[PDB]
RNA sequence: GAAGACUGGAGUGCAGAAGAGGAGAGUGGAAUUCCACGUGUAGCGGUGAAAUGCGUAGAUAUGUGGAGGAACACCAGUGGCGAAGGCGACUCUCUGGUCUGUAACUGACGCUGAGGCGCGAAAGCGUGGGGAGCAAACAGGAUUAGAUACCCUGGUAGUCCACGCCGUAAACGAUGAGUGCUAAGUGUUAGGGGGUUUCCGCCCCUUAGUGCUGCAGCUAACGCAUUAAGCACUCCGCCUGGGGA
């Protein structure tokens, strides 16, 4: 759910987080993490190259599957865990094998239950199949774009992608955004939404907890100098003196588009969002 | 739900005499007994029988009307109500319609009417005026 | 303990190898569930009042049921909009 | 409450081999309407109408209970011992 | 002017009995009032939940051409 | 007040019946709109008359296909259900109440009910979705002495969904709830009994609803009249010249 606190300083006065219920045990899986180290937007040269990163809590990685290419092996659910490094919760999944990895966890995922990859699966919330075998109208997350590569398409927390028709060697799907596009029917898919809906209601609160999480304060460019930004300058407050609102870089930023125009996949995109 | 007996017995003769009824039967008590055997007494009903059954038994009564079809009753009140129970001292009984009617008083010696009641110096509830 | 009824429409370009492979194979998905099937009967090749899907065409077929746990019909209410073969259904009660 | 799932409950509460209105009899079949309607309204929490049967059985029930303790103590007093009531 | 289900002892209608329901209804698959084929009104609420089952199942039409 | 007894009140059991009563999940067909592609030429749309608007960048019309949302044609009925608000496509799951017959069971266990607790059309408010038609605000065109309006062309919130608030209405039968008594005539909804008849059908009686006409009675009158505004008993709510309010 979400856990509104009560008013006792005024940090704490508007700050909302959630409670962890699904959320079964505090351990991650020893031998499947890996480390590590921030980078605060830092080059390959050492220069800030993307601002606003850097300082938080420190974090280790967790490596997921995202090809799920194990086929044939009844995978049971042992736990939902946290990542720190993604806004979807993650499932423990141990096979038949003795094998162990991790998952995202779908939507109304919950332990014990048995999951399935390949083509003889059943179309239920964790199961992985190709895109060819699902029926029309399904519920689908964590779309891949290229056959053996991974999934990559929809995989944020409260995600959905719907399958919308055949063409042959492609199948449509509306993606999440709004958009609508054609993925080859080689490539896989798993049924359901993804977990953690209530992701998008927290209210941060306070300024150190933003800080906590690795974002560090932004100046906006009015408040700038002319040798700093398009819109420095002036005696005291001044407007947008300009034709259009400017990026730090020139480049207009309100409305104008900045997809190639010469793209090669603009034949695999039936309609934009 | 039924909070008045008596009423009913006053009102189901008041009733009939409306539309000229020449009898009536209703459910039957031992008080019923005593007012119907009181009205009989002064020819205010022409006659009344006991029917005996399971539940509580049944009593008729047959209404008197003079020739040319005429009332002989003309009116029945319940004064007593259970809402507000009224009582009378010996000096304090009426005189309905001036002599010319009569009072039902539940004494301590008996159901009897008004006239009575004032030769034996008792008072009681006065339960109806008939006139 | 009740009992249903269930009228299901299959593609008129179907074969008879592959026909009764889907009929054995709903009857089969009601029965390791808590029924036990009474009556498979089909009706046969109609015309359909209305253009329903592609087809004009269909086979029909009628199945009656003794259910207790009423979830039998759950599965294949389930199963049945997502096959290709069946073009429609029907479950009643009496 | 299916027919023959009321008629245990009937036959576990009778005074005497006969009767099926005696106030042990009412309040036990009644007892277990209401411990399933509790399930139902728990799930069903905006189905307002059917709520509204719940609350005249817990009156309805109240009554009999009401009923029992003034004519027999001891009676009522085994009662609710054994239907778990306060 | 005669209902004809309680004339003929009839207690259930069936909504796989096409033939049957055929007579009950106009030349577009509309449903005749009760004033026309003379029905009861006890029988008439049955006939139209067997009609309105039959067109779902394509065995009656919904309009017709 | 206390001790017993009874079954006409009340409730349970047993056998039937009807219903758009409620919540959840899924599905269907007409129709409007938008999009893509054939055919085709100069208007379409609109009004009391017009004009704004759309159209040669090829519209309106027409044939084919796709996407999406909202309401459910005939059935349909002073018909039905619910305490009121209200409930109309189909199927399933979970649930509430009512009517009829029987006389097995308990044996007054009942009625009303200030404070209290819940439900409660539409508009409106908060958060997240959705958005086809309709449409406050708003824009343009007409009408008019003027027209911040009616009329026409567009159109945002809203109307739809989930959760949480709000607590009002000509929320009306302008008629509080319970009980009993007091001419008839005639429709209709759900049952039961009997006579005719092989059935069907006709008739009579009866229970619970729903309409019309009318006697006594009531009313200032209009009118009500076994579904009382008649005759009675119990409990609750409210009123005491108009404005200010
Ligand atoms: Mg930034
Ligand atoms: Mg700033
Ligand atoms: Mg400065
Ligand atoms: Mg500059
Ligand atoms: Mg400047
Ligand atoms: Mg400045
Ligand atoms: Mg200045
Ligand atoms: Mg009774
Ligand atoms: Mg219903
Ligand atoms: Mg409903
Ligand atoms: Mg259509
Ligand atoms: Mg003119
Ligand atoms: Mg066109
Ligand atoms: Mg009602
Ligand atoms: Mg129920
Ligand atoms: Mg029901
Ligand atoms: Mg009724
Ligand atoms: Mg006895
Ligand atoms: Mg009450
Ligand atoms: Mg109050
Ligand atoms: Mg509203
Ligand atoms: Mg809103
Ligand atoms: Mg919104
Ligand atoms: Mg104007
Ligand atoms: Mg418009
Ligand atoms: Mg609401
Ligand atoms: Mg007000
Ligand atoms: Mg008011
Ligand atoms: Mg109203
Ligand atoms: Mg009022
Ligand atoms: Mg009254
Ligand atoms: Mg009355
Ligand atoms: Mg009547
Ligand atoms: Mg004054
Ligand atoms: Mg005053």
């Amino acid at each position: 759910a979400i856990k509104k606190y009560k008013p006792t300083t005024n940090g704490r006065r508007h700050m909302t987080s959630s409670d962890f219920a699904e959320i079964t045990t505090s351990t991650p899986e020893k031998s499947l993490l890996r480390p590590l180290k921030k980078k605060a937007g830092r080059n390959n040269q050492g220069k800030l190259t993307v601002r606003h990163h850097g300082g938080g809590h420190k974090r280790q990685y967790r490596v997921i599957d995202f090809k799920r290419n194990k086929d044939g092996i009844p995978g049971r659910v042992a736990t939902i865990e946290y990542d720190p490094n993604r806004s979807a919760n993650i499932a423990l999944i141990n096979y038949a094998d003795g094998e162990k990895r991790y998952i995202i966890a779908a939507k109304g995922l919950e332990v014990g239950q048995t999951i399935y990859s390949g083509a003889e699966a059943d179309i239920k919330v964790g199961n992985a199949l190709e895109l060819k075998d699902i029926p029309v109208g399904t519920v689908i997350h964590n779309i891949e774009m290229k056959p053996g590569k991974g999934g990559q398409l929809v995989r944020s927390a409260g995600t959905s992608a719907q399958v919308l028709g055949k063409e042959g060697k492609y199948v449509l799907i509306r993606l999440n955004s709004g958009e609508v596009r054609m993925i080859l029917a080689t490539c896989r898919a798993t049924i359901g939404q993804v977990g953690n809906e209530q992701h998008e209601l927290i209210n941060i609160g306070k300024a150190g907890r933003s800080r906590w999480m690795g974002k560090r304060p932004t100046v906006r460019g009015s408040v700038m100098n002319p040798n700093d930004h398009p819109h420095g300058g002036g005696e005291g407050k001044a407007p947008i003196g300009r034709k259009s609102p400017m990026s730090p870089w020139g480049k207009p930023t309100l409305g104008y588009k900045t997809r190639k125009k010469n793209n090669n996949s603009d034949k695999f995109i039936v309609r934009r969002r | 739900v039924m909070t008045d007996p008596i009423a009913d017995f006053l009102t189901r003769i008041r009733n009939a005499n409306m539309v000229k009824h020449d009898k009536l039967e209703l459910p039957a008590s031992k008080i019923k007994k005593e007012i119907a055997e009181i009205l009989k007494r002064e020819g205010f009903i022409r006659d009344v029988e006991y029917i005996e059954d399971d539940n509580a038994g049944t009593i008729r009564v047959f209404l008197k009307y003079g020739a040319t079809g005429e009332r002989v009753i003309t009116g029945l009140k319940r004064i007593s109500k259970p809402g507000l129970r009224v009582y009378a001292k010996s000096t304090e009984v009426p005189k309905v319609l001036n002599g010319l009617g009569i009072a039902i008083v539940s004494t301590s010696q008996g159901v009897l009417t008004d006239k009575e009641a004032r030769a034996k110096q008792v008072g009681g509830e006065v339960l109806a005026y008939v006139w | 303990a009740r009992k249903y009824e269930i009228m299901y429409i299959i593609r008129p370009n179907i074969e008879e190898d592959e026909k009764k492979a889907v009929v054995e194979r709903f009857d089969g998905i009601l029965t390791e569930n808590g029924a036990e099937i009474i009556e498979s009967k089909e009706w046969g090749k109609r015309r359909l009042a209305y253009e329903i899907n592609d087809y004009r065409d269909g086979f029909y077929h009628i199945v009656k049921l003794n259910a207790d746990k009423a979830d039998s019909i759950n599965e294949f209410d389930r199963l049945a909009k997502i096959s290709d073969d069946i073009v429609r259904h029907m479950v009643i009660k009496e | 409450l299916t027919q023959e799932r009321k008629n245990e409950i009937i036959a576990e509460y009778r005074v005497h081999d006969t009767d099926t209105g005696s106030p042990e009899v009412q309040i036990a079949v009644l007892t277990a309407e209401i411990n399933s309607l509790n399930e139902h309204v728990r799930v069903h929490k905006k189905d307002h109408h059917s709520y509204r049967g719940l609350m005249k059985m817990v009156g309805h029930r109240r009554n009999l209970l009401t009923y029992l303790r003034k004519k027999d103590v001891q009676r009522y007093r085994e009662l609710i011992k054994r239907l778990g009531l306060r | 002017k005669v209902c004809y289900f309680t004339s003929n002892g009839i207690t259930h209608i069936d909504y796989k009995d096409v033939e049957l329901l055929k007579k009950f209804v106009s030349e577009r698959g509309k449903i005749l009032p009760r004033r026309v084929t003379g029905t009861s009104a006890k029988y008439q609420r049955k006939l139209t939940v067997a009609i309105k089952r039959s067109r779902q199942m394509a065995l009656l039409p919904f309009v017709a051409e």
